[PDB]
RNA sequence: CUCGAUGUUGGAUCAGGACAUCCCGAUGGUGCAGCCGCUAUUAAAGGUUCGUUUGUUCAACGAUUAAAGUCCUACGUGAUCU
RNA sequence: CCCAUAGUAGGCCUAAAAGCAGCCACCAAUUAAGAAAGCGUUCAAGCUCAACACCCACUACCUAAAAAAUCCCAAACAUAUAA
């Protein structure tokens, strides 16, 4: 196996990968876009 | 290494809006609890495998009940991500000797002293 | 032309156009600054 | 009517008698005897040093782990010492010189037979911490050409910011973390070890909260 | 080829420590701990 | 009215409940009229059985 | 052509593995039952 | 993986394939006047020599050629040979 | 996009240093233009930039590719209401 520390970024874990994938920041939608109103 | 997880005690403190999500009374604790395994204990440590023996969980979907004390807390924490854990209601009370044999789990949590298997006439 | 990761222009001559799906700086004063984009 | 505008005034700015990056040694001054281990451990995970500005305004930033050897600190140097200004600028090393060292064992040998001779000395840098700071009467701008072409060449992930920018990056992710409308977060999870997610984690990645996986840091994760 | 330098260092644990934890009933003579220094 | 103004699936307008419930009694009883009069022939069913 | 080094789901070199759709609600939907269980345990 | 055998160099024979092109085609730049070149893009249809010493692959040398390309194919190929 | 006169080739150094080899100063004419930010000239000329005027250019200021050897490799699809 591989070192926690190389030089390529290691593959991860499939659970982990799956956590990654689930727990990305999601930004705040306004109801109507700020350049559509006065 | 693996290691046994040490669960911060704040991750058992509900807050206010827990409540209004879940309908809990904080100061009504329901007195037993639903648990049911809807995860396997294989690619899991030992001691998870262990417990889930001692709290009568090795046959899944199959509830059990439990008393909601801190000591089995204890072991239901350890075994938290393999269950669902759910209060027991008794919108009837308690069954009694006379209707010991007419009781009914229902999938809300509701154990009913009657079952009468017929419609509603209301 | 010369193949180039990332296309600079050389003069004040030097014009970026995408022509044939890709990036090109074109130069008619100094023909040596043609780029293509790799 | 063109509005003009006022202009910062350096007089106040006092400059070094030697404003130029000092020399760094291949090596230490007393040679070492003693073997070590690799202590991968020293470039994984967030700097708790040098992460802040002492004297100057302007530095070049680490967003990665990674070793420096010589062959790095003489391209920041020659490189900073000539597109600099010596009498309106100045610089200083935030790094120390090559300490830690590397074993190497002869070409064509088998596995075995011991460890390794010293063969060169780097300075370990974990993410998040400064390796050159600058200052003087300049503005941004100025240093931020020859900065950038600098941190391009570094082994990891590197980028020039100023006292501003760096206070604005920071801010900027703590708007993240509180504006984020993920309700589920990988530190929620991994403290409370839900799903058994503690499984497949490391005991670091309690603190580093899925922010860094081996020497990268990703800036982008809340 | 080549050899490692470095001789000996092949010592087995001592085995030492607490014996008897707090609150353990023991017997004269029991011993409660074993220890290479004053601990 | 562009491609994408409106859904693609048409309206439905379901039936007045007061309406329906009347036509509903009436279809029953005309069902209940042919059972009494014997105006069917051979019939089936579906039945649970051992599971 | 497309070969992956050695076996696939092993080693330095592997075949990429990525998350779905339906993987990504699997998830999610055990994270909620969880969650819940935190509450229940609370009292 | 194979030791109840997967025959080990170079050559002969016949070659299949890649293009990171040696020659032939088409192009941009040049410190491209022209003739010669250098450099990059595109192109794998076709072609890519004979000798002296050496077991040699290589290397050196002689005479040529539009050019005497680089590699893979169990360092292609011994139930075809040497 | 548009446009550029002038004390003056500022002093010193220098065979020569004229905004632009170096050192010091970096003041001032014109409504407006740095004792000059990038080229250039042996030194000069010469071409731009920061100026004025004109006037709503009413910019983004976060990033960068590719090749191997028998023959690409499921077929396909942007539209009907989670399950
Ligand atoms: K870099
Ligand atoms: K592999
Ligand atoms: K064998
Ligand atoms: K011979
Ligand atoms: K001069
Ligand atoms: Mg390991
Ligand atoms: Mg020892
Ligand atoms: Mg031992
Ligand atoms: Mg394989
Ligand atoms: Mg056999
Ligand atoms: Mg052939
Ligand atoms: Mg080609
Ligand atoms: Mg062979
Ligand atoms: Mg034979
Ligand atoms: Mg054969
Ligand atoms: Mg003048
Ligand atoms: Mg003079
Ligand atoms: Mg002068
Ligand atoms: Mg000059
Ligand atoms: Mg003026
Ligand atoms: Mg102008
Ligand atoms: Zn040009």
């Amino acid at each position: 196996g591989s070192k926690a520390v190389t030089r390529h970024r290691r593959v991860m874990h499939f659970q982990r990968q799956k956590l990654m994938a689930v727990t990305e920041y999601i930004p705040p939608k306004p109801a109507i876009h700020p350049s559509c109103l006065p | 290494k693996f290691t046994r997880s040490r669960i911060p005690e704040k991750v058992f403190q509900a807050s206010p809006e827990d409540h209004e999500k879940y309908g809990g009374d904080p100061q009504n604790p329901h007195k037993l609890h639903i648990v049911t395994r809807i995860k396997s204990t294989r690619r899991r440590p030992y001691w998870e495998k262990d417990i889930i023996k001692m709290l009568g969980l090795e046959k899944a979907h199959t509830p059990q009940v439990h008393k909601n004390i801190p000591s089995v807390n204890a072991k239901l924490k350890v075994v938290k991500h393999l269950i669902r854990i759910k209060p027991l209601k008794l919108p009837q009370g308690l069954p009694a000797e006379e209707n010991m044999s007419n009781t009914c789990l229902k999938s809300t949590g509701e154990l009913v002293v009657q079952w009468h298997l017929k419609p509603v006439e209301q | 032309f010369k193949n180039k990761t990332v296309l600079k222009k050389r003069c004040k001559d030097c014009y970026l156009v995408k022509r044939r799906g890709r990036w090109y700086v074109y130069c008619k004063t100094h023909p040596r600054h043609k780029q293509r984009q790799m | 009517v063109k509005t003009l505008l006022p202009v910062p005034s350096f007089e106040d700015v006092s400059i070094p008698e030697k404003p130029k990056l000092r020399f760094i040694e291949r090596a230490p001054l007393v040679p070492k005897v003693r073997r070590e281990p690799k202590n991968l451990s020293d470039i994984r995970g967030p700097s708790t040093e040098a992460t802040e500005f002492t004297e100057g305004n302007f530095a070049i930033l680490a967003l990665g782990g990674g070793y420096l050897h010589w062959g790095h600190f003489e391209m920041m140097r020659l490189t900073i010492n000539r597109s600099m200004d010596p009498k309106n600028m100045f610089a200083i090393w935030r790094v120390p010189a090559p300490f830690k060292p590397i074993t190497r064992k002869s070409v064509g040998h088998r596995m075995g037979g011991g460890k390794g001779a010293i063969d060169h000395y780097v300075t370990p840098v974990k993410a998040g911490r400064l390796v050159v700071e600058m200052g003087g009467r300049c503005e941004f701008e100025e240093v931020q050409g020859f900065l950038d072409q600098v941190a391009h060449k570094l082994p990891f992930a590197a980028k020039a910011v100023s006292r501003g920018t760096l206070e604005k990056m920071r801010k900027d992710q703590e708007e993240r973390e509180r504006n984020n409308q993920n309700p589920w977060t990988f530190e929620r999870i991994a403290t409370a070890n839900m799903l058994g997610i503690r499984k497949v984690l490391s005991p670091y990645d309690l603190t580093h909260k899925g922010k860094y996986w081996g020497k990268f840091y990703m800036p982008k994760r809340v | 080829g080549g050899s490692s330098k470095n001789l000996g260092g092949k010592s087995s644990g001592r085995r030492q420590g607490i014996k008897k934890m707090e609150g353990h009933y023991v017997h004269a003579g029991n011993i409660i701990a074993t220890q290479r220094h004053f601990r | 009215k562009t491609s994408l103004s409106s859904p693609p699936w048409p309206e439905v307008v379901l039936p007045d409940p007061v309406e329906e419930t009347r036509h509903h009694a009436e279809v029953v009883k005309k069902v209940n009229e042919m059972i009494v009069t014997g105006q069917y022939g051979r019939l089936f069913a579906v039945v649970h059985f051992a599971s | 052509r497309g070969r992956i080094p050695g076996r696939q789901w092993i080693g330095k070199h592997r075949r990429p593995r990525f998350v779905s759709l339906r993987a990504k609600q699997n998830m999610i939907r055990r994270l909620e039952i969880e969650a819940e269980n935190h509450y229940w345990l609370s009292m």
